[PDB]
C-alpha cells in the first residue's frame, strides 16, 4: 500500500552536491511528518533529518553531522520529499532511505519512530571516477556434463561506483540465481551472478544475463553459448 | 547524545528457538524504544514500538520488554523468514539514535557445496586478461576453503572470494572464487582446478578443466 520511491543517488566528489527525491503514494502525505535515514556500508542506521507537516509549519530538524550542509524539504502537491545535500564528505557515503514518521502520538505514543521505509538510494562520495564494468559470460567447457542440471554465470568486472543489477531472461528465471556481493579490488569493484536450470532446457533454449550499471548508463546482455 | 548499544553483534539459532536481542541506552529513555528488522536484501520494517507494542501486521512471535536504560526483543518460536539484522532505536530525544545491529543466522543441517568451474571468456582474452571462476553453491555451515591448482601447484595471488548472504528459503550459503591472471600467464599452463574443503567431507570436492581441450 504505502510506497516511498527514492531516486537521485549517485557518485559525487568531496565538497560536491546532490539532491535526492522520494515519491510517496498510498497514504495521505500532507498529514505526516517525513524523515531521511541513512546507512553507511556495513554499519548501523543513522537518522538524518525530519520535516513536519504543514499543520506544524514544516518545522525541520537535522542530525549534528549534517546540520547546515543538508536541507530537507517537501512538495505536498506532488507528494514528494527531498534532501538537498551540499559540501559532501566521504563519510556521507551511504544508502539513504525515505521514511514516513509514525502517526498520531495520542495513539502511537510521543516517542518518535519510523513506520514505513523506502528501499533506498545509494550515495557514494569519492574522488574516484565512474567506470563502467566489463561483462564476461561463464559457460561450462566441453569436458564433462551432469544429466540433472547445469549452472551458468556472468562476471562483472572493474566498475565504479556501486552498484549493478544482474537479471536473467528479463526476470523470468529467478531465485535459481545467486548474486555474489561485489568486492573492492584496487579501487574498482567486481561481482558475479549464477543461475541454475534443468540441463534439457539449455542450450536448446536461450539463457541471457542483463547487466545494468546506472551510474555509467550502461546495460550489457550476454547470451550464453556452449 | 544518547548512545544505544547492542552488545551482541551476531548470533545463530535454530528453527523453534527463543532469540533474545538486548539493547542498552546511555540514559533513561522513558520506554520510547523501538525495534526494526532489516532483511538481507536491505528492506526495513518496524516490529515493535514504545517498548512492547506490536506493530499491526507483524507476527506475534515478536515481543519487547524493558524499561529505563535496558530493553530486549524476543523472537519466540523462531521461523525461517526471520533471518535479518535487528536494530533498536530510542525516540525520546533528538537526535534519534539507533543501536549498531544484531545479525541473526538460522541454523540448518550441514550441506555439501555443489561445485562448478568456468574458463575465461574469448572477450576477456582479447583484452589481454584471464579470469577463472569457481562457484560453490548451497552449502552449510558458512566456513569453507577454496584452493586453486594450476598444473598441480597452488595459486593464491589473484584470488578473490565472495560469500552470499544466507539464503532466505533454505539457509544455505554460496561463494564465488575468482582467479584473475594476465592472458600471457593463463596461456602457459594447462590444468585448472578449484578444490572445495568443507566439514561435510573428509576429501575435497573438485572440478577441473584443461585449457587445450577448451
Ligand atoms: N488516525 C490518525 C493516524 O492515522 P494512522 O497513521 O494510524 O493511519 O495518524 C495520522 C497522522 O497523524 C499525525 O502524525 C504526525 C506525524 O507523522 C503528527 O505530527 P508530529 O508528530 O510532527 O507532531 C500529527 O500530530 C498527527 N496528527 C492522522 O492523520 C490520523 O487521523
Amino acid at each position: 500500500e504505502v510506497q516511498l520511491v527514492e531516486s537521485g543517488g549517485g557518485l559525487v566528489q568531496p565538497k560536491g552536491s546532490l539532491k535526492l527525491s522520494c515519491a510517496a503514494s498510498g497514504f495521505t502525505f500532507n498529514t505526516y511528518a517525513m524523515n531521511w535515514v541513512r546507512q553507511a556500508p556495513g554499519k548501523g542506521l543513522e537518522w538524518v533529518a525530519r520535516i513536519r507537516s504543514k499543520s506544524n509549519n514544516y518545522a525541520t530538524y537535522y542530525a549534528d553531522s549534517v546540520k547546515d550542509r543538508f536541507t530537507i524539504s517537501r512538495d505536498d502537491s506532488q507528494s514528494m520529499l527531498y534532501l538537498q545535500m551540499n559540501n559532501l564528505k566521504t563519510e556521507d557515503t551511504a544508502m539513504y532511505y525515505c521514511v514516513r514518521h509514525r502517526g498520531a502520538p495520542l495513539y502511537y505514543g510521543n516517542g518518535a519512530w519510523f513506520a514505513y521505509w523506502g528501499q533506498g538510494t545509494l550515495v557514494t562520495v569519492s574522488a574516484a571516477k565512474t567506470t563502467p564494468p566489463s561483462v564476461y559470460p561463464l559457460a561450462p567447457g566441453c569436458g564433462d556434463t551432469t544429466g540433472s542440471s547445469v549452472t551458468s554465470g556472468c562476471l562483472v568486472k572493474g566498475y565504479f561506483p556501486e552498484s549493478v543489477t544482474v537479471t536473467w531472461n528479463s526476470g523470468s528465471l529467478s531465485s535459481s540465481v545467486h548474486t555474489f556481493p561485489a568486492l573492492l579490488q584496487s579501487g574498482l569493484y567486481t561481482m558475479s551472478s549464477s543461475v541454475t536450470v534443468p540441463s534439457s532446457t539449455w542450450p536448446s533454449e536461450t539463457v541471457t544475463c542483463s547487466v545494468a550499471h546506472p551510474a555509467s548508463s550502461t546495460t550489457v546482455d550476454k547470451k550464453l553459448e556452449p | 547524545d544518547i548512545q544505544m548499544t547492542q552488545s551482541t553483534s551476531s548470533l545463530s539459532a535454530s528453527l523453534g528457538d527463543r532469540v533474545t536481542i538486548s539493547c542498552r541506552a546511555s540514559q533513561d529513555i522513558s520506554n520510547y524504544l523501538n525495534w526494526y528488522q532489516q532483511k538481507p536484501d536491505g528492506t526495513v520494517k518496524v516490529l515493535i514500538y514504545y517498548t512492547s507494542r506490536l506493530r499491526s501486521g507483524v507476527p506475534s512471535r515478536f515481543s519487547g520488554s524493558g524499561s529505563g536504560t535496558d530493553y530486549s526483543l524476543t523472537i519466540s518460536n523462531l521461523e525461517q523468514e526471520d533471518i535479518a539484522t535487528y536494530f533498536c532505536q530510542q525516540g525520546n530525544t533528538l537526535p534519534w539514535t539507533f543501536g549498531g545491529g544484531t545479525k541473526l543466522e538460522i541454523k540448518r543441517a550441514d550441506a555439501a557445496p555443489t561445485v562448478s568451474i568456468f574458463p575465461p571468456s574469448s572477450e576477456q582474452l582479447t583484452s589481454g586478461g584471464a579470469s577463472v571462476v569457481c562457484f560453490l553453491n548451497n552449502f552449510y555451515p558458512k566456513d569453507i576453503n577454496v584452493k586453486w591448482k594450476i598444473d598441480g601447484s597452488e595459486r593464491q595471488n589473484g584470488v578473490l572470494n565472495s560469500w552470499t548472504d544466507q539464503d532466505s528459503k533454505d539457509s544455505t550459503y554460496s561463494m564465488s572464487s575468482t582467479l584473475t591472471l594476465t592472458k600471457d600467464e593463463y596461456e602457459r599452463h594447462n590444468s585448472y582446478t578449484c578444490e572445495a574443503t568443507h566439514k561435510t567431507s573428509t576429501s575435497p570436492i573438485v572440478k577441473s578443466f584443461n585449457r587445450n581441450e577448451c
